[PDB]
């Protein structure tokens, strides 16, 4: 999930808008 | 379990700001 | 724009209030 | 919605919580 | 609301200048 | 207060220092 | 003490709105 | 105090009503 | 007032776009 | 500037981008 | 490289602060 | 830089004071 791929690295903008609706 | 706590409260201010209209959702 | 900064402050509350269950926002 | 009912008036914690998952 | 969200401003603030001697906050 | 003092106009530090214990 | 710092910041967001109109001190 | 107990691990919702007034 | 909040989150919205490049805040 | 053109409406990501350096 | 992107985001809420009308730069 | 100075211990508002313009 999100907190797994963001927590332990860096998401850029990119990356976070795969969890947007 | 902290870490993970703070962390998660900057993701989401992130995703409001990343996804405007279309919205988001967050399940830790 | 009054609408915008208010959204800030509740996805804040949502993420607090729902805990391991998570939540959704629709503007 | 969320930010019609929260954002013309206070919502308490009990209010949030109808919105969560 | 307006109230309620520069509050939350304020309790930011008051963190940060406060340090070691810590604060309160009655709305 | 704080409230009334801080919302309407903008405190500077030193003003909100008034308000540390 | 940083980690306390940034800690401690998320705090006092979380009593602000847990405790309402009784408000909340915070004492580090 | 609340950085002890909060700090080293997650306190809920019930648990920082402790702190207010 | 409301431009001093719209301030905040401005630089905090800024922090997060501009990344390694970072940036300037004047009022 | 940055608060005349986003404190009056909501600008986007790529107005945001604008005033990196 | 993320508890530094966290801690990064508190600095700026502190400058935005203590720097009133002068404003601020940040560099990471 | 403000990231080796305050990120791995504590500024002061006196220290944050160095980087505004
Ligand atoms: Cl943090
Ligand atoms: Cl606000
Ligand atoms: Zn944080
Ligand atoms: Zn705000």
């Amino acid at each position: 999930g999100i907190v797994e791929q963001c927590c332990t690295s860096i998401c850029s903008l990119y990356q976070l808008e795969n969890y947007c609706n | 379990f902290v870490n993970q706590h703070l962390c998660g409260s900057h993701l989401v201010e992130a995703l409001y700001l990343v996804c405007g209209e279309r919205g988001f959702f967050y399940t830790p």
